């Protein structure tokens, strides 16, 4: 029967002024719970949430990826590559019940855009449109990437997400934000000192940090600068692979034109396997609350 | 004063927190990210001694005191814009209270 | 010679967007010290100083009035009348820094339109062009009326600002808000229970409680309930006289009609003695916080 | 649960300051401007003997738990509209958590 077909519907009687006021509500949140994760904040968690949902979407068949806003179910919940993303998940639902007509995807995926943004990264047009799918469409764990990895199987996993290797280092980009937890995934430590605002700092890290490879106290191995940064391997691969190193060397040169690259990456990342009608309107660009003197 | 007097406590965890990755307050303290902060106060901006500042925080020249700290640690880039540092701002007015109580006494 | 004319001048290339910004930054400054005054908070400070600056003004030679914003010379800003204002000025004070182009006088009468409209009240329209005048055009100390008096004081008092009495019994809806402290006044109590949301209980406590008239602890003699709520005798008079009787009886029944005839006596009470050029802009009518989403 | 955990002692502060005018706690307390919360938590809204509710209130016909407590509590008419209860609204999430921690125990 083919690859399933998602038909983004928008939902009803809401137009860009409805999801500004999503957008400020969780943007207001962003600011005032400035505690969590030693004054992280909770924007590299929304980031990494969004990439969550958007990631399990298979190309073959259309299973997975934003559309359904699955991750609401037990099974993707549970997800132990999820480890963590529980946090996200609790940040957003107060705002759920505030906006209840919103999709549980476009609330996921709009966060994302949201702790970008306000971390003063580039603009993110955003669509509405994904529709809440039964939990039968599930899809099974395992879909999502493994970090003790070299640079093939980076480039092979992406390829399911139709991904090509500007696309990836661009959004390889957003390790720059929050930091790996040992109590999550096995590895510990932020990837520089600005750890919750947006820049092209991960390029420049990989580049003129001293790397050495260690075991941490879970006995996985990553790479850590004297300073006191990590990387995880499949972010160090990207120096190791010579495809991938010039493209680093190019944003790390150049933060707009990596502003510019990300900013594409992304949108199609929160946009697989979506199908967008011939009415459907153009996407959104929110207004930061700094724009707005909010 | 505008400004008020907190918790040198509290702001000690909120530098802890939010500045010590690219700033020390010790005297003679090395530079990192950020210049080294002792004897801030009362001197002029771009004016450590070894740090490679941007031309916007010289031509910025503002004598820092208690107020004007606090305006630049609620938005940096736009009390300086094209400064180098890269930091969210400390939007709660407490927070800057707290903070800047703290600083008053590690950079003295 | 000739009589004193202000003509409103607008603050030059600004426009409703940078007024609004300042609106927010006073709505959001509301918010965030919701401590102040036992969790009272700013709201009611804030529209009993637009009131006093304001209620300076003098129909006869023009002279007070909110145009000068000359409150924030000594002479005026020591009023024994004024005790207890310092925290409103200095409320607003961080505001004026972040927007030094606005006129004093502007922002005084913009922080209780805020504060009302951030309390549920009624939509105020207001307007800009208020020029700061030399401390030598500041009033004289004696302006503001006195709450030890009755309702033929309140009637004559109020003549002065051109308000006639459906006008004066609308404006003191106004104390439901907050309530008197003895320090500053030698009153002491609330009006009611519901003290920083903008509703007609002032005019339904006036004739649903059973009030007493005793000396407080600074001697001063003040209306009680058993409720725990207190009445100015200014206030109570309101009742004591046949047609502030029938006034307060068609506010304590009709909210709508409350809100809307408060709404017009409360931007006469700020626009008093501004001249209006031709060309200047239409009233603006300022969102609140909630309608953007907050 | 989704609602944490807050301070007791500061909870208690909050409703006194922003809740007692209206309402009282203790078991056999009187009804005031809003009904008596005894018993609140495990209890369908609109539904205290001897309290005269807004049609909203009762048709509502929420059982009133630490989440949509808080909920109701951040913004009373957006939750219930057509409620009669004049509030604020507690916008900071602490707040909420110290108020209905206090809350909890004290309509025990
Ligand atoms: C890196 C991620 C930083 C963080 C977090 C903070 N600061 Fe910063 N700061 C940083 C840089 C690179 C610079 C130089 C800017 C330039 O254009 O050259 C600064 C500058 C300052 C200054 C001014 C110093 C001077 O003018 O001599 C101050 C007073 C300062 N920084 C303080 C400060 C505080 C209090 C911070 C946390 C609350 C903080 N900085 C964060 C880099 C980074
Ligand atoms: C008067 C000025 C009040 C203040 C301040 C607070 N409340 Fe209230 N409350 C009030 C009324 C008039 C009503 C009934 C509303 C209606 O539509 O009938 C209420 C209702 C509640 C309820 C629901 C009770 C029930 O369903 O049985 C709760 C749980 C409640 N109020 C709690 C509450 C809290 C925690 C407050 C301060 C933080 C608070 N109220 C303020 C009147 C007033
Ligand atoms: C566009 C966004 C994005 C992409 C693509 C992405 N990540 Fe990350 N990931 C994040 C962010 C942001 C964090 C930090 C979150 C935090 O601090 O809580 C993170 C954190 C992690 C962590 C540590 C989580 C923890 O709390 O310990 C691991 C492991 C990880 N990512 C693996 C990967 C791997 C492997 C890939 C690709 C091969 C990948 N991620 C791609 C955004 C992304
Ligand atoms: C339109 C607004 C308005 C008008 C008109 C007005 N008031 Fe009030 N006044 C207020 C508000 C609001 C407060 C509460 C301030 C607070 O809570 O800090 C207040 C406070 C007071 C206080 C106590 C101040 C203190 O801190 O103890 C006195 C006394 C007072 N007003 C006298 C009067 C008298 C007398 C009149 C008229 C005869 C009058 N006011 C008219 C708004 C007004
Ligand atoms: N997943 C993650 C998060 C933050 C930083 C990094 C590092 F910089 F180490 F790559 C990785
Ligand atoms: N004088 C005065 C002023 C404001 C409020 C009140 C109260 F609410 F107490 F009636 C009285």
């Amino acid at each position: 029967t083919t690859p399933l077909v998602h038909v983004a519907s928008v939902e009803k009687g809401r137009s860009y002024e409805d999801f500004q006021k999503v957008y400020n509500a969780i943007a207001l949140k962003l600011r005032e719970d400035d505690e969590y994760d030693n004054y992280i904040g909770y924007g590299p968690v929304l980031v990494r949430l969004a990439w969550h949902i958007s990631g399990t979407w298979d190309k073959h068949d259309n299973t997975g990826g934003s559309y359904g806003g699955t991750y609401r179910f037990k099974k993707e919940f549970n997800d132990p590559s999820n480890a963590g993303l529980q946090n996200g998940f609790k940040f957003l639902e107060p705002i759920h019940k505030e906006f209840p007509w919103i999709s549980s995807g476009d609330l996921f995926s709009l966060g994302g855009v949201t702790a970008v943004q306000e971390m003063q990264g580039p603009k993110i047009p955003w669509r509405c449109g994904r529709v809440d799918t039964p939990e039968d469409t599930t899809p099974d764990n395992g879909r999502l990437p493994d970090a003790d990895k070299d640079a093939g199987y980076v480039r092979t996993f992406f390829q399911r997400l139709n991904m090509n290797d500007r696309e990836v280092v661009a959004l390889m980009g957003a390790h720059a934000l929050g930091k790996t937890h040992l109590k999550n995934s096995g590895y510990e430590g932020p990837g520089g000192a600005a750890n919750n605002v947006f820049t092209n700092e991960f390029y420049l890290n990989l580049l003129n940090e001293d790397w050495k490879l260690e075991k941490n106290d879970a006995n996985n191995e990553q790479w850590d600068s004297k300073s006191g940064y990590m990387m995880l391997p499949t972010d160090y691969s990207l120096i190791q692979d010579p495809k991938y190193l010039s493209i680093v060397k190019e944003y790390a040169n150049d933060q707009d034109k990596f502003f510019k690259d990300f900013s594409k990456a992304f949108e199609k990342l929160l946009e697989n396997g979506i199908t967008f009608p011939k009415d459907a309107p153009s996407p959104f660009i929110f207004k930061t609350l700094e724009e707005q003197g909010l | 004063t505008e400004f008020k007097a907190g918790s040198a406590k509290k702001g000690a965890t909120l530098f802890k927190t939010r500045c010590l990755q690219c700033h020390t307050v010790e005297k003679g303290g090395p530079h990192k990210v950020g210049p080294n902060l002792h004897g801030i106060f009362g001197r002029h901006s771009g004016q450590a001694e070894g740090y490679s500042y941007t031309d916007a925080n010289i031509k910025k020249n503002v004598l820092w005191d208690e107020n004007n700290m606090s305006e630049y640690l609620t938005n940096p880039k736009k009390y300086i814009p094209g400064t180098k540092m890269a930091f969210g701002g400390l939007k709660k007015e407490k927070d800057r209270n707290d903070l800047i109580t703290y600083l008053k006494k590690a950079c003295e």
